[PDB]
């Protein structure tokens, strides 16, 4: 058996799952990022603005 | 906004507060996921319903009381044996100074 | 990990295993190009038995084929501690 | 944790290990620039057998 070779598997389902749950996570993280990103751009035009004024 | 008017501070609400509903709206599709993934998991660990027989071979031991507790977390209890009766194969012990000479087939 | 070849297999393709609590061993492989020959060698004698020495041996199978070899080094310790009668 | 030497090495390199449980020995290093013999001294010397 060659360095790094295919002989076993298990039950990888219940490993999956939980990776595919935490790239989930994950891929509402990045869509709060969206939101708790333009907040602060309404937020940083609003006050570099008012601000000079 | 285009009305000449309507204070970009009202506008603005508008833009983010699109924002802030749309994502908040994609957490509860990730929500939805985990849910969905959590659950098939929750009843994949009711795999265990009848500890399916692996082969048909036959059956050789069993070493199960149907009415007994079981304690499988720390190490696996075996509870039916099962093998194949319809070859055998028969395991000639050779000695350290024969197998030199001992080849296959 | 290694290519050796493949030298036991406690395990059965359908079989439940339990790793958490001890570390369940699936197959055992080991390099067959090389092997090495471990002489016991008694605690009266090892005051003398030194690292590369004109050494030979013979396979408990061959009627003279005597191997004409080379001891490598030493263990510091006993053939019950490196990995009565002593 | 010392120089003295090697005098075991139970492990092999590409194994698993459980340390949860009990703890799994690695190598074992012991100080091999002195010794100590122990003299086996039975249940009636002993009553004689002094230090120094």
């Amino acid at each position: 058996v060659k360095k790094g070779d295919l002989l076993a598997e298990i039950d990888s389902t219940t490993q999956i799952n939980t990776l595919n749950t935490r790239k989930a996570a994950l891929a509402s993280y990045q869509a709060q990022l969206v939101a708790r990103k333009t907040a602060y751009d309404v937020a940083l035009s609003n006050y570099q603005r008012l601000s000079k004024l | 906004y285009g009305q000449k008017a309507t204070s970009l501070d009202t506008l603005n609400t508008a833009k983010a507060t699109l924002n802030n509903a749309k994502a908040e709206m994609d957490v509860v599709q990730e929500n939805i996921k985990q849910a969905e993934i959590e659950v098939n998991t929750a009843e994949t660990n009711l795999g265990y319903t009848k500890i399916t027989s692996p082969i048909d071979g036959t059956v050789i031991s069993t070493p199960v009381s149907e009415g007994q507790t079981v304690n499988s977390n720390q190490t696996t209890p075996t509870i039916i044996k099962v093998a194949d009766l319809s070859k055998m194969r028969i395991k000639p012990e050779i000695s350290e100074g024969d197998i030199t000479k001992v080849k296959a087939g | 990990p290694i290519d050796g070849t493949v030298i036991s297999t406690p395990v059965s393709e359908g079989q439940t295993v339990n790793s958490n609590q001890t570390t369940p061993t699936i197959i055992k492989v080991a390099d067959l190009s090389k092997m090495r020959i471990k002489p016991e060698i008694s605690e009266g004698d090892i005051t003398k038995v030194k690292a590369g020495q004109d050494v030979t041996f013979t396979i408990l199978s061959d009627n003279k084929t005597v191997y004409h070899a080379k001891i490598d080094s030493v263990d510091p310790a006993t053939t019950t501690i490196s990995d009565s009668a002593v």
